[PDB]
Order: C-alpha cells, then sequence, then structure tokens
C-alpha cells in the first residue's frame, strides 16, 4: 500500500515523500494540527512522484501540521507524524568565501536565507530565526592539530601561519539549544607563497 | 546562559537535555492524541508575552504539568521508556520551579492577571476534552511548551 | 536473601557509581536491581520506583546509574538482591543524591610544541564539561589570556609564541548542569 510517509526538512525548505502497481495515483492534502479543514495541495493531485513541496504551507514556525497521502491503484489513506520544522529541520554547510593570504587565512560566513517570511516583509535569515546560532570555523593544520575560532559574527582570520603550505578549513553552523549542527562546508587552501622581504 | 523569565534567573537546566527526553518519546504521544482538531496551548495563550508576564505564566503552567498531567501519565503509563522520558521533564521542571519568586507587591496585580488570563485559556481548552484525551494530548504538546521557555534562554 | 547492605553513590566527573556490600550465597551467584525516583517522585508520586536504564538483573555489587540521573536534583535510589523466587526486601540509599555534589578533578592535560606553535590536548570528560584554559607569558609583563575549549582528544592550538620568555599553561573544567568549576590542574610551561 503505503509505508513511510513523512517530511524531510532542510533549512525549512519541507518536502513530503513516500514510498511502497506501476500505474497508482497519488493526492495531497495537509493542514494545520488545532483548525478542522484538510487543504488539497495544488499541483499534487492524482500524481506518480513520490515527492511534494510544501514549504510555503508548513511555514509559519509557531504552528504544527499534518500532511496525508491518499493513494488508489488503476485505495488507503496516511498521515504524517504531527511535524514542527524547527523541531525536524537540518541545516545545511553555510556559504562560506575562504580568501588565502601569505600568512593568514580569512573566512567570511555569508548569512544563510530561508523560506521563512517575517509577517509583511523580508525573508528570514538562520541568525534571525535562532538567536543562539554560532559558527564554528576549524583549520587543520599540518595533519596533527587544529585552530578553532567561532562566535556570532561573520569574518575571521586565522593568523600566524606558515607560507605557501596547505590547510583544510572546515566552517559549521552550530544552534546548541535545539541540538543542530550543520553540514560542514570545507575549503582546501595554501597560504600565498611569500616573494616579498617583510617576513 | 540561563533561562530570564524577566527577573526570574534559572540555572542548571539544560534546554537540549529537555529536547533529548521528549524526543525519544515525541512519536509515540504524539500518534496517540487522535485528536488532531485541537491543541490546548494555542497561539493566544504564548504569543507576544511580555518579559514581565513571563516569570508568572511559567510558574501557572509547570503547576499544573507537575500536578496534573505529569502525576496522572505516571500513574497510567504502560511504557517503561515513556516512564523515564518524563521523569528527566518533571524532574527538571521541579528545578525550574524552584527557582522562580516573582513579585508578590500590589503594583504586579495587573501583570499577574494578564498572565492568569493566558493560563486560564489553556485551562478552558484542556477541560473542554474527555480527560484521557487531554491528558493525552497535553503530553504531546509538551514541545509546545519547551519551544516557548527556549525563547527565554540567554545572557 | 539478605538485604544488600552500606549503599552509597561515588560520583567522579559526572559518571555516578552506586555501590553496596555483596550479599552472601554460597552455591549459586547473586543477581541485583537497581531503581530509582528523582525528587518530582519522591515528592508527587511516591510510591513509584523507576528500573534503571542498564541494571536490572545486573551481578557486581555495583550500577553506573549515570543515564537515569538526569536533572540537578535530589534522588532515591534502591537495589534489592535475587537468586530464583527468593529477592531480598528493598535497600533505601539513606541519603539522597544530587549530581551537584559530584567530584570534580583537575583535567589531565598534554602540552605540546609543532615548532612556535603552542598545543594543548584535553582529557575527554564528555559533553557535560566545557575547559577554560589560562595562558600567559612567563614575565612581569602580559596578563592571562583564556580559551573555552568545547572538547577533550583534539590537539587544539592556543597561542603561537614570541622568542625569549617561556609560556606558562593551566586548565580547568566547568559544568552548566551544576554551575560549577574544578581546581586548575598544574601548570606546565615551555
Ligand atoms: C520548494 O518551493 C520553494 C518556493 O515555493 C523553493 O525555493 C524558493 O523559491 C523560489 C523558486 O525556487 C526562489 O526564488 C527562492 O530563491 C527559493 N528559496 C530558497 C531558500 O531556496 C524551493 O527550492 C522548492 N524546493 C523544491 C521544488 O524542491
Ligand atoms: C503565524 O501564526 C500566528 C497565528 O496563527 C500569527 O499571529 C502569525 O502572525 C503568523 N505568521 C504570519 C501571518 O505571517
Amino acid at each position: 500500500l503505503l509505508q513511510h510517509v513523512k517530511f524531510q526538512s532542510s533549512n525549512f525548505e519541507n518536502i513530503l515523500t513516500w514510498d511502497s502497481t506501476p500505474d497508482t495515483v497519488y493526492s495531497i492534502e495537509y493542514k494545520t494540527y488545532g483548525e478542522r479543514d484538510w487543504v488539497a495541495k495544488k499541483g499534487c493531485q492524482r500524481i506518480t512522484r513520490k515527492s511534494c513541496n510544501l514549504t510555503v504551507e508548513t511555514g509559519n514556525l509557531t504552528e504544527l501540521y499534518y500532511a496525508r497521502v491518499t493513494a488508489v491503484s488503476a485505495s488507503a489513506t496516511k498521515m504524517t507524524d504531527r511535524f514542527s520544522s524547527l523541531q525536524h529541520t537540518t541545516l545545511k554547510p553555510p556559504d562560506v568565501t575562504c580568501i588565502s593570504k601569505v600568512r593568514s587565512i580569512q573566512m567570511i560566513v555569508h548569512p544563510t536565507p530561508t523560506p521563512i517570511r517575517a509577517g509583511d516583509g523580508h525573508r528570514l535569515t538562520l541568525e534571525d530565526i535562532f538567536h543562539d546560532l554560532f559558527y564554528h570555523l576549524e583549520l587543520q593544520v599540518n595533519r596533527t592539530y587544529q585552530m578553532h575560532l567561532g562566535g556570532k559574527q561573520r569574518e575571521y582570520e586565522f593568523f600566524g601561519l606558515t607560507p605557501d603550505t596547505e590547510f583544510l578549513g572546515t566552517i559549521m553552523i552550530c544552534v546548541p539549544t535545539w541540538a543542530k549542527e550543520s553540514a560542514p562546508y570545507m575549503c582546501r587552501v595554501k597560504t600565498l607563497p611569500d616573494r616579498t622581504w617583510t617576513g | 546562559q540561563e533561562f530570564h523569565f524577566g527577573p526570574c534567573q534559572v540555572k542548571g537546566v539544560v534546554p537540549q537535555k529537555l529536547w533529548e527526553a521528549f524526543w525519544a518519546v515525541k512519536d509515540t504521544m504524539q500518534a496517540q492524541d487522535q485528536i488532531t482538531s485541537a491543541r490546548l496551548l494555542q497561539q493566544e495563550v504564548l504569543q507576544q508575552v511580555s518579559d514581565a508576564e513571563s516569570c508568572y505564566l511559567v510558574h501557572t503552567l509547570l503547576e499544573f504539568y507537575l500536578k496534573t498531567v505529569f502525576k496522572n501519565h505516571h500513574q497510567r503509563t504502560v511504557e517503561v521508556r515513556t516512564l523515564k522520558s518524563f521523569s528527566t521533564l518533571a524532574n527538571n521542571f521541579v528545578l525550574i520551579v524552584s527557582q522562580l519568586q516573582p513579585s508578590q507587591e500590589n503594583e504586579m496585580f495587573s501583570i499577574r492577571d494578564s498572565a492568569h488570563r493566558r493560563f486560564l485559556l489553556f485551562r478552558r481548552a484542556f477541560k473542554q476534552l474527555d480527560v484521557e484525551a487531554a491528558l493525552t494530548k497535553a503530553l504531546g504538546e509538551v514541545d509546545i511548551l519547551l519551544t516557548w521557555m527556549q525563547k527565554f534562554y540567554k545572557l | 536473601l539478605p538485604a544488600p547492605q552500606n549503599l552509597s553513590v561515588l560520583s567522579t566527573n559526572m559518571k555516578h557509581l552506586l555501590m553496596w556490600s555483596p550479599v552472601i550465597a554460597p552455591g549459586e551467584t547473586v543477581y541485583y536491581s537497581v531503581e530509582y525516583q528523582g525528587e518530582y517522585e519522591s515528592l508527587y508520586t511516591s510510591h513509584i520506583w523507576i528500573p534503571s536504564s542498564w541494571c536490572s538483573l545486573t551481578e557486581g555489587p555495583e550500577c553506573d546509574v549515570t543515564d537515569d540521573i538526569t536533572a540537578t536534583v535530589p534522588y532515591n535510589l534502591r537495589v534489592r538482591a535475587t537468586l530464583g523466587s527468593q529477592t531480598s526486601a528493598w535497600s533505601i540509599l539513606k541519603h539522597p543524591f544530587n549530581r551537584q555534589s559530584t567530584i570534580l578533578t583537575r583535567p589531565g592535560m598534554e602540552i605540546t610544541k609543532d615548532g612556535f606553535h603552542l598545543v594543548i590536548e584535553l582529557e575527554d570528560l564528555g559533553p557535560q564539561f566545557e575547559f577554560l584554559v589560562a595562558y600567559w607569558r612567563r614575565e612581569p609583563g602580559a596578563e592571562e589570556h583564556v580559551k573555552m575549549v568545547r572538547s577533550g582528544g583534539i590537539p587544539v592550538h592556543l597561542e603561537t609564541m614570541e622568542p625569549g620568555a617561556a609560556y606558562c599553561v593551566k586548565a580547568e573544567t566547568f559544568v552548566k548542569a551544576i554551575g560549577r568549576y574544578s581546581a586548575f590542574s598544574q601548570t606546565e610551561c615551555v
């Protein structure tokens, strides 16, 4: 019939998926926990695909949601677990710009935009949504040891490096109170060679 | 890093550990509440609670959870994992409540009244359900309560 | 079956061990079961004891109850012995245990230096712990800085050093759940 009806959420992009005939037909409804009426997702009635983008319809962070799939051969219905985007969402690696210099590596963390929009206004970032959000940055030196930097700020720079040497930068977003940690962004970079007489 | 509910500071309670306890059992508890049409901790209860309100509201909600919800949960559960997870939450809620000494002077009366108003909206919703159903629902809504409290976890 | 006697908790760096004298039973091997109540259960549901995570029918005269103690409040613990049909009566720990009283040792610590850079590796005490590291250039001059290090087991950079004077370092532990720091470790100098 229908197994594994559930949400996947990454950066508050909320995708419903399911699995288990070859000519089987899927129709989707969604609803807010605490309201009585099921709504039909437009673009996802009588589909053959196993996927449905609810990012817009499950995008109020103070609500919880239910969704439900009706299947029938060429019938049975299953609903999801109660869904909270805040709880469920995974975080993508941050977008970072790593700049090599001769004796440092600078890293600029860009804010991460989100499909969440603030009442009458701009799309919110992760930094707006989680007040406790911070960055953890590591530079692996030799292969023996690590330099650690971190905080809420966005620009960082590792000082004291040898010219002309390979390092590995890894940068994560951390939201400690929700036990969230992103996939790492990684940059493998060489400090530039030192051709001047400044040491 | 503590909870700051207006002037009351609460130490020794780690938000991610409260989640870890609730997420061990969240699915089974939410699956059991068969009433998708009603929510007890509604938006009106918890939306834009002032800092000065927050301490009185949190005290009243937690006490209700301790005296009514967790007590009857403990008395009825037949699953050891929900006994353990709700012990963790109830024990940490005890520690929160012991640290709440909000002002009892008269200039605070209308602020406590606003907070009690919000609590009574929750209480009324709870008493509209059959009692087995209201208990199940209030257990499965712990997450709404944790999510609200966490907003006050700061420097 | 005699009940087990001499119950105590040894709690070291947030690991809590319940311990008792073994019950004598020449013949067969005795098993033990441990149960607990937090303060919540103690005050509001005093008749309810919860099974320990890792000690139902355990064998040795102890139990790691770390995973059962999940709040900074006093806990009751009780233990009994089994030998088939014969269960002993329950034995109750005399003074309720609160993890606020855990024994925080000074952290172990290894200093190292790849050429000019100074590096530290703390001992892995677990998620419960954050590390404070004080370091300074050893002259009248400089004033001691402080790097918070999240986790043990990793060799972390502290400072790149300058020629002339030795640099000295000590480390301390901090446990958010109880609001307590350990003593500093021995100062080491390179
Ligand atoms: C799910 O839908 C949303 C929009 O409804 C998609 O993401 C945003 O929408 C438009 C079109 O892609 C873009 O202009 C925005 O820049 C997108 N924002 C983000 C944060 O990606 C989203 O990618 C869709 N996902 C699907 C179809 O898998
Ligand atoms: C999210 O939901 C609540 C009430 O349901 C509302 O007050 C809030 O403004 C919502 N977000 C909007 C309208 O963008």
